[PDB]
């Protein structure tokens, strides 16, 4: 089933990348940053510009063309909302092992159709849309995250918020722990990767010794992850998990930017997610500035720091 | 966005959904003539405002009640004269109320059974779901806590569409019997196709009722629209009635900005929905009250930054401003240029706390360092919240 593609989240130095929307404003700027970061970006697609050259790399009309000619195993999408669901579907049809969609604003009904296709195959793993991407620090950067805040290390981070991902990375770099793999799953209600998907990778990754899970109001994905952690991360060799849930003070009945982020029909509150995660043994930092220090202290108690 | 009742019921009626026959009237005399054109035993007159509680509202002209029933078109016009042009206040409007420019004049209909029926995009189910209950006329959340056994659902495949089998089964679980069941199922089908046609996130009918004469009618309804589909729903979004939205929020929307006004005195200028929520939260944690939520998103242009910053300096409640940017796709230098341009036209007179990190952070700090503005620098999110709370307390 589609869960068989979870492994494709763990990009590394050997992952080669194409960029859909390569020649647009944002595809160009963040492709430049990826190039400077050392990531193996080998080309991109822009229908109608196949054959051209961009940032010193070939442009193709189609994903299948670009995949065959470059051997890319991942794609990142900087396509505008009216066309981005089609772009995702093209990458799925081309059996790109990993697809990351940065685009904000894809109609929910479009993403319903995209998930229908996605769930009925397992060659392609989707991260997003409306997400920052994924990064294996020092090895492979796929998205918009500022490169210079990362340091390869020991903490796996999964977040529904792009900018809170940067905060969690920055804080774990500061306290010296670093990051093993960072996945932003995005703020949209229909997406390709949830918390449990990333927690499976994290719990089975020896490089990942602790986990930061960042969530927010809306939906039940945090409650689901709590139960998954209850059953799969309760042993004596359990990995510490620290979390922050945004929106404790948010007003009810309002979309807080993210389509996903809404307290509706008395469901989706933050404290309910905090209590659920606490019941699973997760340590919830009340302040979003203290994720790094909170997980450092959890490492200290467990005698996990080198010192 | 929001639609008036007459707009949403027209949209439903033009798509085959059975509603109460009705006219909309801009004047009392038009309402009186509308009442005559209906030629119905009884008539309902309804003030058109978006807020709720119209039943118990009171007009600044003295008329108590926004919904009235009468069998006499003359009473309809008499009542309308006290509604149109007059502000209708209710439990969910400001004490001033809402200027009523239109009233609905519709055929009143006896309700012999009330049910609940909705279609929504369900995140858990990964697509559209029919939700129904024979317990009509009450908050569906109250039915789900008291009698969850009476909440029925069907998962609709997005490519296959609603099947007749699913519409029939939901009609039966709602109590519809015999001929009324085929009516109900065909209305369920039409509501579902409408829901897809208009990029709704939810279409909610309550009561989805029967009349003694054997009609299945959607008596009241609420539609929530997917803002992300505006580019392919121009006609519907043109009808958006912003007359009851908070004014600063309306201003921000003109520039593709998401502003939600709160009750505090510390303004927030943040990128990202998560960081923006977390900034409100960490201000509260440190003893302050945030004045607003603001999600600066994606590829911000300098003009948008400039306009968004001015939304904060014009709120009378703001006593300090907290700028907190962690830029990935957002370019910190564009933030810096937009803020400085806004401050050059203001006296300020409010503390300005600034935390910047991420994309092009270095250039942005130079812009701010050369600007001559009285800025309080912050090293991290906790430092920024503590400095913002201190500056006003
Ligand atoms: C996706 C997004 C970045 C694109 O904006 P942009 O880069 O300013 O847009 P542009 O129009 O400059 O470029 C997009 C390109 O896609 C191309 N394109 C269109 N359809 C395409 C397709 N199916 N496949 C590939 N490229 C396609 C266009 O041709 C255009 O390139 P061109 O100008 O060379 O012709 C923007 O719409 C967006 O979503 N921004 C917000 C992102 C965000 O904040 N996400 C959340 C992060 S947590
Ligand atoms: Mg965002």
């Amino acid at each position: 089933s589609y869960t068989a593609s979870r492994q494709h989240l763990y990009v590394d130095k050997n992952t080669k990348i194409i960029c859909q929307g390569f020649t647009g404003k944002q595809g160009t700027f963040h492709s430049q940053q990826a190039l400077e970061y050392g990531t193996k970006l080998v080309g991109g697609t822009t229908p109608g510009k196949g054959g051209q050259t961009h940032l010193g790399l070939p442009v193709f009309n189609t994903v299948k063309e670009a995949k065959e000619q470059t051997g890319a195993t991942a794609s990142v999408i900087y396509v505008p909302p009216p066309f981005a669901a089609a772009a995702i579907n093209e990458a799925i049809e081309a059996e790109i092992p990993l697809v990351v969609c940065i685009t904000q604003g894809i109609p929910q009904q479009d993403m319903v159709r995209v998930k229908h296709k996605l769930l009925r195959q397992e060659k392609t793993r989707l991260i997003g849309p409306n997400c920052p991407g994924v990064i294996n620090p020092g090895e492979c950067k796929i998205g918009i995250m500022p490169g210079h805040i990362h340091k390869k290390g020991r903490i796996g981070i999964v977040s529904r918020s792009g900018t809170l991902t940067y905060e969690a990375v920055h804080q774990t770099t500061q306290v010296g722990l670093g990051q093993s793999l960072c996945v932003g799953i995005g703020g949209d209600p229909f997406n390709g990767t949830d918390f449990i998907d990333c927690l499976e990778i994290f719990l089975n990754d020896s490089a990942t010794e602790g986990i930061i899970l960042i969530g927010e109001i809306g939906g039940n994905a945090e409650e689901n992850a709590a139960e998954f952690l209850k059953q799969h991360n309760s042993g004596p060799n359990s990995k510490p998990v620290v979390s922050f849930i945004a929106g404790l003070t948010a007003p009810p009945g309002r979309r807080m930017g993210h389509a996903g982020a809404i307290i509706a029909g008395g469901k989706g509150g933050a404290k309910e997610k905090i209590s659920a995660l606490q019941s699973a043994g997760v340590v919830v930092s009340m302040s979003p500035a203290q994720l790094g220090t909170t997980i450092y202290k959890e490492f200290e108690k467990r005698k996990m720091l080198e010192h | 966005m929001n639609l008036q009742e007459y707009q949403s019921k027209k949209l439903m009626s033009d798509n085959g959904v059975r509603v109460q026959r009705f006219f909309v009237a801009d004047t009392a005399n038009e309402a009186l003539e509308a009442a005559k054109r209906l030629n119905a035993k009884e008539i309902v007159l309804k003030a058109q405002i978006l807020a709720g509680g119209r039943g118990k509202g009171v007009f600044n002209s003295g008329l108590k009640g926004g919904v009235h029933l009468t069998k006499d078109p003359n009473v309809v016009g008499q009542l309308a004269k006290q509604m149109i042009g007059y502000n209708l206040a209710t439990k969910q409007t400001p004490k001033e109320g809402v200027k009523v420019n239109k009233v609905m004049v519709a055929e009143a209909l006896d309700i012999s059974r009330e049910t609940y029926l909705a279609i929504l995009m369900d995140r858990s189910c990964n697509g559209p779901v029919l939700v129904g209950s024979p317990q009509g006329g009450v908050d569906i959340e109250e039915v789900a806590a008291s009698n969850p056994e009476l909440i029925f659902k069907e998962q609709i495949d997005i490519f296959e569409g609603i099947k007749d089998s699913q519409a029939q089964r939901m009609a039966e679980n709602l109590g519809f019997v015999g001929p009324l069941k085929s009516q109900a199922a065909d209305q369920i089908t039409k509501l579902y196709n409408l829901f897809l046609k208009i990029d709704a996130t939810q279409v909610e009918v309550n009561p989805f009722g029967e009349t003694p004469e054997g009609q299945v009618v959607c008596f009241d309804a609420k539609i929530n629209f997917d803002d992300n589909a505006e580019f392919r729903q121009k006609d519907i979004f043109a009808m958006d009635d912003k007359s009851e939205n908070e004014p600063i929020e309306n201003e921000a929307a003109k520039y593709d900005l998401k502003y939600i006004g709160l009750d505090g005195n510390i303004a927030c200028f943040v990128n990202g929905a998560g960081l923006a929520m977390a900034t409100c939260d960490i201000i509260f944690l440190n003893g302050g009250k945030p004045a607003n939520f603001l999600d600066l998103g994606g590829g911000v242009k300098e003009a948008q930054v400039y306009q968004a910053f001015k939304l904060l300096t014009a709120d009378p409640k703001v006593e300090a401003i907290l700028v907190n940017i962690f830029g990935g796709i957002v370019n910190c230098a564009i933030i810096a240029n937009g803020i400085t341009k806004a401050c050059r036209e203001l006296e300020l007179k409010v503390p300005l706390v600034v935390r910047l990190e991420g994309t092009n952070v270095q250039e942005a700090q130079k812009i701010l360092n050369n600007s001559g503005l009285p800025i309080t620098s912050a090293i991290d999110l906790e430092d920024a919240a503590k400095k913002a709370v201190a500056s006003v307390a």
